[PDB]
């Protein structure tokens, strides 16, 4: 994970692009309850500065599943001799 | 208040209750630390100028005037904090290093607890024993601008009422414009280790 | 209309100004019990009286060592003085404790019950071993002090207080420059006033990192 | 200003300027009143015994996290003996870490003192908590009068533990209620950090200070981690 | 109204202070029945009574051993007392069994119906021998005592059962000590009042592991 690494460049990608993801619509966040195709935008708790519902869980949801699908990547990747 | 131009963003200001002691936090208290705090922003912009200009133009005799954070003290890589007083300064003062912070911290805080019992209890704290010096200051109104003998000695703002709030404006706005000078001054010392004329000096060239 | 610790502060209700030296200096606001305020007035004093004794000693062997008179620093001068005297450990550390256990108790009984010893049961003697005032107290410890008269006693009980303050001052201010230093204080003094502009507290290495 | 990151609707809606906390943070909710409801003691999870903890929970962090800086800055200066001036977990309380030989007694002698006399102090706190100002009636060696105690057993009050007794009016009380519990949850994040940093460390905390301000890239948590010991 | 165990517990209904002792202190529930309670309040004084006999004999043994008289420990005194003893083990114990349930019998259906002794049926004797309170006979075992008077029959019932409580504490102390240090009370004792700084019960290896 230093800085400059392949890894940590998939890792801040991975994670910023589950925040644009989860910022507009676009991601079953606390904001977005999901159908089989994601609707009804309800609102519950509030989202404390930025407009949207990016709540302390919805922030730490995110987080946790940029992590996670940043391990497949990268171990995906390593395992057949990329990066 | 004596300025308005409605940018809070984060609301600190909102406390639901308003009262002259404690708090921290009353929109008298925050105007007049904003205050106090914007005019010792442009004393150290003014301070931290002026020897730099002065000192290339040999007005001065130069020791250290291009570099106020190595006058002070202020170097980061010492040992442990850009503290003032404790970096190696080249230049020996009059007063070494330590009881020059003694008497300014003995002065200060004269002037603080001065300043202080005139904020919490107006016009009671030139009544004991100063030594003479109880007459200089008389009491007023507002916390952050007494006047008087002292402080208004020249008598620019005691005429009408219109001009002192346009000179209140003025003063607020100069030392909002100074907050942001030397926080600029903190950064250029910080991360490049040389004074900010000379950082004017290179991007002008 | 009295000078306090900080001018335009408010002085405690308990400091009413009938004090020696009653600046109305109280942050933590002790003394407002009544029998405390007799308990902080009387160690007040006898702090103030051991303190004054002490740093007069101690200038008095400071200035007869600086002019020649064999005399140790005040650091360390009972470790140089048992070597010499006569009197061993433990036989005079103990014998001042009765000593001074016997005055300490017959004042605290004083202070509680004023006059329950002006009643001759020690050595038969009513004026003196007697009270005057709560820390005051009189008979044979007045044997032509002015007490008698009312406002040098008041001016006498007020230089007394202050000259006890600043000896407070002066002992924590020796401790201090002697851990600083590892020298006497009027050897301080003199370094002080040789170089002014430069020997002080901050060259003195430690206590200033 | 008000609230906090966590917030949680319907936790707010029975919390409103009334504790000495209240600053809204309470994300998983656990002062509902319907919490607890019924009747006797029951359990430990209402408002009261919470307050209580907090608060209790809070001055112990503050006198631990006074007591585990305290000898070090002082052994790093020339005020208490370096010799005396050692890591707050190799004092005794941590034999795996290390005990300070140099005792007036045993360590297990000082904790049998401690046993006795914080349980003496431990116990007459419970029993004024269950029965409030019971303490003030039984016979305790001549200083009932400084056991009356408060309506809030956690701030009892008197002659003893308000022997400055000031903060009279509601408005300074009230100041001096926020500047204890928010000190108090400082102190909560010092005992956290103090422990961590010594966990993956072995060092002190301010040595682990001195570390971050003189190289803070080259000794943080990043490099910390993939260190000895952590 | 009464100094409990507890500051500020609840004392129970059973207990309301007529007791000698009587401290409110029984989480148990025990001596809840009026009839147990007899038999409780007699355990109690016949266990502290035999306590207290027991700790001073002990502590008697103790100090003629440490003063250089002949004598043995508190524990094993017996095992090198019957080599030395004209009466062998066997007839001993059941001696003292015979007699000790003739009176511990004579006691228990004393117990069972008070005053049931004092009808002349041993050796014709009826003032004596006659239960005066509930663990408390007459007549006999009151030759000189003050039992007389109510007030002070109080106080040295409650005297009685603060001692006897105090010696059931000491002589768990004696064994537990003893299996600590292998040694006699008052050694440990000298040891403890030699060295109070490091000689305790935590530096003796044993119970602390
Ligand atoms: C995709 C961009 C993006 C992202 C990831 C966020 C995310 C966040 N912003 Mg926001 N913000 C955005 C766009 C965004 N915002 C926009 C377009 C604006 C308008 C200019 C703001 C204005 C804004 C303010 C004013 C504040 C936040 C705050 C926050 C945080 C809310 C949770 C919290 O700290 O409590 C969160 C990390 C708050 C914050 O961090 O609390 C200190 C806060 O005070 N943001
Ligand atoms: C860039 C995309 C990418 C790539 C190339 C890979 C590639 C890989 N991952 Mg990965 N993965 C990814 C993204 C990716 N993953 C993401 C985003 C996640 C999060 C959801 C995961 C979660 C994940 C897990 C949890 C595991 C893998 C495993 C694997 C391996 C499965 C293929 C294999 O060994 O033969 C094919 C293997 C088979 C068993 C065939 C499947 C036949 C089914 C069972 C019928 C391979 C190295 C596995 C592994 O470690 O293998 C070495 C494993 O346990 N990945
Ligand atoms: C036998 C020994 C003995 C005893 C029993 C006392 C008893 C007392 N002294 Mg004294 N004292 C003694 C020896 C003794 N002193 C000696 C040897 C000295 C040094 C010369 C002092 C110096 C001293 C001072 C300076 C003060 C006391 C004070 C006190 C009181 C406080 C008791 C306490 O908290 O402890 C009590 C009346 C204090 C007092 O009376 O406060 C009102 C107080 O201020 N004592
Ligand atoms: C220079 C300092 C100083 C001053 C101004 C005073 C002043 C006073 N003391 Mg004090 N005293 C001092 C040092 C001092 N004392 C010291 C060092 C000791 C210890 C040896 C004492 C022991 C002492 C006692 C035992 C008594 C006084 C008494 C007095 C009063 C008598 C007036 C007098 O004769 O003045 C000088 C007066 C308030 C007497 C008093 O107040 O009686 C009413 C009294 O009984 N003082
Ligand atoms: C789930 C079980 C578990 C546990 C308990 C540990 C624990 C530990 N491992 Mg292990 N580890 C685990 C699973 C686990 N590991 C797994 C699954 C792997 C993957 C293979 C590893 C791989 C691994 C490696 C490779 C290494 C460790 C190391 C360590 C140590 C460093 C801990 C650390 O960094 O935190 C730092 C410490 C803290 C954050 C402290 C927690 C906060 C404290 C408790 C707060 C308490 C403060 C409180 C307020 C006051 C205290 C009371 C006071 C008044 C007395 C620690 C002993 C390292 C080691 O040996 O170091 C010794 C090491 O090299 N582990
Ligand atoms: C003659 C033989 C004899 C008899 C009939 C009894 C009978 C009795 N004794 Mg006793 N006892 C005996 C010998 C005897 N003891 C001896 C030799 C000793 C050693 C000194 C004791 C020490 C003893 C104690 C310490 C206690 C009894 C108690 C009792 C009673 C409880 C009976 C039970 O539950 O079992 C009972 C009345 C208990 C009692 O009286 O409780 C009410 C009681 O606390 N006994
Ligand atoms: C010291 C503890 C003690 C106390 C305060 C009492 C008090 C009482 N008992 Mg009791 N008793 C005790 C021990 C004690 N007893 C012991 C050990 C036994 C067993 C032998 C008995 C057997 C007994 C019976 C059988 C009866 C009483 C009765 C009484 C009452 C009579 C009042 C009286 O005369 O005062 C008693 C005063 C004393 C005992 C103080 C004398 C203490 C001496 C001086 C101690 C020294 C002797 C010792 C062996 C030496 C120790 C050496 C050591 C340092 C090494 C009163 C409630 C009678 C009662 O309640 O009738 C209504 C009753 O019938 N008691
Ligand atoms: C083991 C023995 C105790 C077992 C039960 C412990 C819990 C209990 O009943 O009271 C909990 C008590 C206080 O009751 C407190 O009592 C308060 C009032 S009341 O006494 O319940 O009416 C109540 O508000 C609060 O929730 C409760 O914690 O808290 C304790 O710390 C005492 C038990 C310590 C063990
Ligand atoms: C028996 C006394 C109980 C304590 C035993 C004890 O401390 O033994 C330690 C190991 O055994 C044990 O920990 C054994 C514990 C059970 C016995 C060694 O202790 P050490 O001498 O290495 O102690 C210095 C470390 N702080
Ligand atoms: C401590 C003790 C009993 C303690 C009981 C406790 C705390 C119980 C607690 C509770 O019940 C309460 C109160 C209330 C309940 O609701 C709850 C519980 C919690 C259940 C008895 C000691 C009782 C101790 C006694 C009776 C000691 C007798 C000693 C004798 C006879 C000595 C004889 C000798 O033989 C030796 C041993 C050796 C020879 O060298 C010398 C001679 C003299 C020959």
């Amino acid at each position: 994970s230093f800085i400059g690494s392949p890894t940590n460049l998939i890792m801040v990608s991975s994670i910023g692009a589950c925040l644009f993801a989860s910022r507009f619509g676009l991601a079953p966040s606390v904001r977005k309850v999901a159908q089989p195709l994601k609707l009804s935008d309800r609102e519950v708790l509030q989202t404390t500065g930025d407009p949207a519902g990016f709540t302390a869980t919805d922030v730490l949801a995110m987080g946790a599943a940029g992590h996670a699908i940043g391990v497949g990547i990268v171990l995906g990747l390593k395992g057949i001799g990329q990066l | 208040l004596p300025g308005d131009f409605g940018w809070d963003p984060l609301h600190l200001a909102d406390t639901n209750d308003q009262d002259r002691l404690n708090n921290a936090m009353s929109m008298e208290w925050l105007s007049y630390a904003e205050v106090i705090h914007g005019r010792w922003a442009m004393l150290g912009a003014v301070g931290a100028l002026s020897p730099e200009i002065l000192g290339k133009a040999g007005v001065i005799p130069e020791e250290t005037g291009l570099t106020w954070f190595q006058a002070g003290g202020l170097d980061s890589t010492s040992n442990l904090i850009a503290v003032p007083f404790t970096g190696p300064i080249p230049f020996q003062y009059w007063t070494d290093k330590y009881v020059l912070l003694y008497t300014m911290l003995v002065a200060m805080g004269f002037a603080e607890t001065r300043r202080w019992q005139e904020y919490k209890q107006p016009g009671s704290v030139q009544k004991q024993f100063f030594l003479g010096l109880e007459k200089l200051t008389p009491p007023s109104q507002q916390p952050a601008y007494p006047g008087g003998a002292f402080f208004n000695f020249a008598g620019l703002g005691t005429k009408d009422e219109k001009k002192m709030f346009e000179l209140k404006v003025k003063e607020i706005r100069n030392g909002r414009l100074a907050m942001l000078a030397f926080l600029g001054f903190m950064v250029q010392a910080e991360v490049t280790h040389v004074g900010p004329f000379q950082n004017l000096l290179d991007h002008i060239n | 209309d009295r000078p306090l610790w900080s001018p335009g502060s408010e002085p405690p209700a308990w400091l009413d100004g009938s004090l020696a030296g009653d600046y109305g200096f109280d942050p933590l606001h002790l003394s407002e019990e009544p029998e405390m305020r007799k308990w902080m007035v009387q160690a007040e004093l006898v702090h103030a009286r051991w303190a004054m004794l002490g740093v007069a000693g101690i200038l008095f062997t400071s200035i007869a060592a600086k002019t020649g008179a064999p005399f140790p620093d005040w650091y360390d001068a009972g470790k140089e003085a048992i070597k010499t005297s006569p009197a061993p450990l433990g036989s005079l550390i103990f014998t001042e404790l009765l000593l001074f256990g016997w005055v300490e108790t017959k004042r605290l009984y004083d202070l509680r019950n004023p006059g329950s010893q002006g009643d001759g049961s020690f050595l038969g003697i009513t004026d003196g071993l007697k009270g005057k005032e709560n820390g005051y107290p009189g008979g044979l410890f007045d044997p032509m002090g002015m007490s008698k008269n009312e406002a040098s006693y008041k001016e006498a009980k007020v230089k007394e207080i202050k000259n006890g303050r600043l000896a407070m001052l002066a002992f924590v201010g020796f401790i201090a420059q002697h851990h600083a230093t590892h020298k006497s204080p009027i050897d301080n003094l003199l370094d002080h006033v040789a170089d002014p502009f430069h020997v002080t507290f901050a060259t003195n290495g430690v206590s200033i990192p | 200003d008000f609230l906090y990151v966590g917030s949680d609707a319907a936790a707010l809606k029975y919390l409103d300027g009334t504790l000495p906390g209240d600053y809204g943070f309470d994300p998983l909710g656990l002062l509902d009143p319907s919490v607890s409801g019924g009747k006797g003691e029951g359990g430990f999870v209402n408002p009261r015994w919470l307050q209580y903890s907090e608060v209790i929970h809070a001055r112990w962090a503050m006198l631990g996290a006074a007591g585990c800086i305290a000898p070090e800055i002082l052994g790093k200066a020339g005020v208490i003996p370096a010799e005396t001036a050692v890591d707050w977990f190799r004092t005794g309380v941590i034999p795996p870490a290390g005990v300070y030989k140099n005792f007036w007694a045993d360590p297990f002698t000082l904790f049998f003192i401690e046993v006795v006399a914080i349980q003496f102090a431990e116990l007459k706190r419970l029993q004024d908590y269950k029965n409030p100002g019971s303490q003030s009636r039984q016979y305790f060696l001549g200083l009932e009068g400084l056991f009356k105690g408060s309506d809030n057993p956690a701030y009892p009050g008197g002659p003893f533990f308000n022997f400055a007794n000031f903060g009279k009016t509601e408005e300074e009380m009230k100041k001096l209620k926020l500047n204890e519990i928010k000190n108090g949850r400082l102190a909560m994040l010092a005992m956290f950090g103090y422990g961590a940093q010594a966990v993956i460390t072995g060092d002190g905390p301010f040595d682990n200070l001195l570390a971050h301000l003189a190289d803070p890239t080259g000794n943080n948590l990043i490099t910390n981690l993939g260190g000895k010991f952590g």
